[PDB]
């Protein structure tokens, strides 16, 4: 009884994941008024939820409902190590929209000149070599379950997760700060679309935030007080409560902008 | 409410007793009425400042000094909680010396009765002031509700009205009746005047 | 600023005709519209303005704004013939107004002639006054353009009379009715 | 929100008038405009947050404009009051609903002021 309820809740969620961000791919791609500087890191962002569903989940659905492994070490590494990857490739993105927020609130007027599409391609070149290159020379090379030890567990915690955080926080108080003292940003329209896409990131950001910080402090605590100091309840809702943000991004984004929502009425 | 007044150019004030503050318009024969006061006090822009409007209750416009164009009705215009209403508006004219009427009594004309209708006018021929009353006696007897009258505007060159009473009667009841006469009466005329014909 | 009048014309007992208001150079939004009725031979009457009110011709009548406001007249009876203006005012009048305030209508158009009548046009009748200085002249009846001096104002019966102290030509340009005086 | 106008009444020439304006996410702006019966609607006053102030060339020299920023009140002081100052007095205020809304306009109901007495 228990078991189909939870494989059908299971399905369900990849098949949202699927489905939306797909349809933000489309969306964005077709249509010439969405193709903007800004919506690059977006469609990044798509893509590195989408793999996440299409490959890393189906396997964590079967390991979690069947409670066994079978594929092999080989294969298993692989799984981790893509895991490892796409997460890094979103908290970077993540990043690099909230530097181009700050660079547009902050500097009005050398936002052109500042935000160059070379640059724009240079950054996601960047942030995918990274990203690969810091996966697979940490599973490759060593320091299925990730495997949380004195270094290498506790490092990776306070340097992803946490340091990100604090400047994204202190580049949105400062924006926010001068953004209520401002009476005028750059004609009046585009005041109203700084302020709207400004709002758009916060939310997107806040609600990624909010969706991975248990797993994080899960995994900062397992390196503290033991592998096996949490319950095994606790230490899979977080799992899934973190990978849930896949899913849940799609509808902010239709929900928050008005041109992704046309778009999205145009296509279906 | 505030109706006739009469004066000669050069002469000083109307009146339109009531407390919304009232405004002053004027307006001459067949145009559109202009504004002169606004407020109870307060001359519009571009008007001759001779007009002034003074506030008790009773609200009067005044004319410090007339001119040949300072010749038409002027209306109050007061407003009240949610509607407005006109006043009955005065009139001013040219003053002038006193005249007599010139009464002519004209018989139906032979074509007119051909027809069947017979019309009886009594003219008033250069009569100041515009005030003055006739009466339709047929054979001795007043009549009513058959007769209408008409007066002219002041005369260009001579300041004087003239007056027609027209009296319409059946062709039949015209044949019926021998003595038709028009009796008129004036501020100048001592006795009443009375021209009649015979059918 | 300039007003203009439209829709006046001949009706019949019992009709209904709307007119509206042109409205050129200033902003609409800030102003109210006045129609006021003049009858013929009467005094400056109020029928309302255009946030509306109606004069106790109330129910018969309706007012509507779009830069153009109109009014609209049912169940017309004889008495509403006459010229009908159309006047310019500040917009929340009502409330400005007070026993000091009073703004007014300080812009006027030229107005429009609303008659109505159950009737079509007849024949004017031209006989001669013959004088019985002695006066002639020539009536004119139940019919006006009379050329030969006293032209009286002419008469609405249930009519003009053109009198000299000699060839009346009476013409009725409507019904192109063309019609000598000696003892 | 509302724009409450007040101090309207008929002045004898020469009398001085202070008028003020209440307006119940912030205020930028608030001006001061006249429209008399045959005129156009003139600018008298216009004073920012900072308290920046600019005047017509009529008005300079008689009209002063301060804001009370706490608790969100203008007002005008007329002296030298004429017969050319008859006219219906208008506040204005421009405001922001929200930090994210675009910024808004709010005009007033008009105080009607007539020097005569
Ligand atoms: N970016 C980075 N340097 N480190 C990490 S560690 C975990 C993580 C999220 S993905 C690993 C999700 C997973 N397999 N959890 S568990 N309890 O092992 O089964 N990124």
């Amino acid at each position: 009884a228990c078991k189909i309820t939870i494989t059908v809740v299971l399905a369900v969620l990849i098949l949202i994941t699927v489905a939306g961000n797909v349809v933000v791919c489309l969306a964005v791609g077709l249509n010439r008024r969405l193709r903007n500087l800004t919506n690059c890191f977006i469609v990044s962002l798509a893509i590195t939820d989408l793999l996440l569903g299409l490959l890393v989940l189906p396997f964590s659905a079967i390991y979690q409902l069947s409670c066994k492994w079978s594929f092999g070490k080989v294969f298993c590494n692989i799984y981790t190590s893509l895991d490892v990857m796409l997460c890094t490739a979103s908290i970077l993105n993540l990043f690099m929209i909230s530097l181009d927020r700050y660079c547009a609130v902050m500097d009005p007027l050398r936002y052109p000149v500042l935000v160059t599409p070379v640059r724009v391609a240079i950054s996601l070149v960047l942030i995918w070599v990274i990203s690969i290159t810091l996966s697979f020379l940490s599973i490759h090379l060593g320091w299925c379950k990730v495997q949380v030890n004195e270094v290498y567990g506790l490092v990776d915690g306070l340097v992803t997760f946490y340091l990100p955080l604090l400047i994204m926080c202190v580049c949105y108080t400062l924006m926010i700060l001068r953004l209520k003292s401002v009476r005028l940003l750059s004609s009046r329209e585009k005041d109203r679309n700084l302020r709207r896409i400004t709002r758009l990131v916060l939310v997107v950001v806040a609600v990624f935030v909010i969706c991975w910080f248990p797993y994080f402090t899960a995994f900062v605590y397992r390196g503290l007080r033991g592998d096996d100091a949490i319950n095994e309840v606790l230490e899979a809702i977080v799992l899934w409560l973190g990978y849930a943000n896949s899913a849940l991004n799609p509808i902010l984004y239709a929900a928050l902008n008005r041109d992704f929502r046309t778009g999205y009425q145009q296509l279906f | 409410t505030q109706s006739s007044l009469s004066a000669s150019v050069g002469d000083r004030t109307i009146t339109c007793r009531a407390s919304s503050a009232v405004a002053w318009y004027q307006q001459k024969p067949g145009k559109a009425p202009k504004l002169l006061i606004y407020s109870a006090s307060s001359l519009y822009s571009g008007v001759p400042s001779r007009f002034s409007g003074s506030r008790g209750t009773d609200f009067t416009l005044t004319i410090s000094s007339l001119q040949p164009e300072d010749f038409a009705t002027y209306y109050c215009q007061q407003s009240s909680s949610s509607l407005i209403t006109f006043g009955q508006g005065t009139k001013v004219e040219i003053k002038r010396t006193v005249a007599a009427p010139s009464v002519f009594i004209f018989p139906p004309s032979d074509s007119q009765l051909k027809s069947g209708t017979a019309s009886v006018v009594c003219l008033l021929n250069n009569f100041y002031p515009r005030e003055a009353k006739v009466q339709w006696k047929v054979d001795n007897a007043l009549q009513s509700g058959n007769s209408q009258e008409s007066v002219t505007e002041q005369d260009s060159k001579d300041s004087t009205y003239s007056l027609s009473s027209t009296l319409t009667l059946s062709k039949a009841d015209y044949e019926k009746h021998k003595v038709y006469a028009c009796e008129v009466t004036h501020q100048g005329l001592s006795s009443p005047v009375t021209k009649s014909f015979n059918r | 600023v300039q007003l203009v009048e439209s829709g006046g014309g001949l009706v019949q007992p019992g009709g209904s005709l709307r007119l509206s208001c042109a409205a050129s150079g200033f902003n609409f939004s800030y102003y109210s519209i006045h129609w006021v009725r003049q009858a013929p031979g009467k005094g400056l009457e109020w029928v309302a303005y255009i946030y509306t009110s109606y004069a106790d011709v109330k129910g018969r009548f309706t007012i509507s704004a779009d830069n153009t406001a109109y009014l609209q007249m049912n169940s017309l009876r004889a008495e509403d013939t006459a010229v009908y203006y159309c006047a310019r005012g500040y917009q929340y009048w009502q409330y400005h107004a007070s026993w000091y305030w009073n703004g007014g209508l300080d812009y006027w158009g030229q107005g429009t002639l609303v008659t109505v009548s159950s009737a079509s046009t007849k024949g004017p009748s031209v006989f001669p006054l013959a004088p019985s200085t002695a006066a002639l002249g020539c009536l004119v009846k139940d019919y006006v353009t009379v050329s030969w001096v006293h032209t009286f104002p002419a008469v609405l019966q249930s009519s003009l009379s053109s009198v000299v102290t000699y060839i009346c030509n009476v013409n009725h340009k409507p019904s192109n009715t063309k019609v000598k005086v000696e003892p | 929100r509302q724009l409450v106008e007040s101090g309207g009444g008929l002045v004898q020439p020469g009398g001085s008038l202070r008028l003020s304006c209440a307006a119940s996410f912030r205020l930028y702006d608030m001006g001061w405009f006249r429209q008399a019966p045959g005129k156009e609607r003139e600018g008298v006053a216009s004073i920012t947050s900072g308290g920046s102030t600019k005047y017509a060339d009529s008005v300079k020299g008689r009209f002063t404009i301060s804001r009370d920023n706490a608790k969100n009140t203008v007002y005008l002081q007329m002296n030298s009051l004429e017969p050319e100052d008859t006219a219906v007095y208008y506040c204005n205020a421009e405001y922001r609903t929200g930090i994210w809304e675009e910024l808004l306009d709010g005009w007033g109901k008009g105080t009607p002021v007539t020097v005569s007495s």
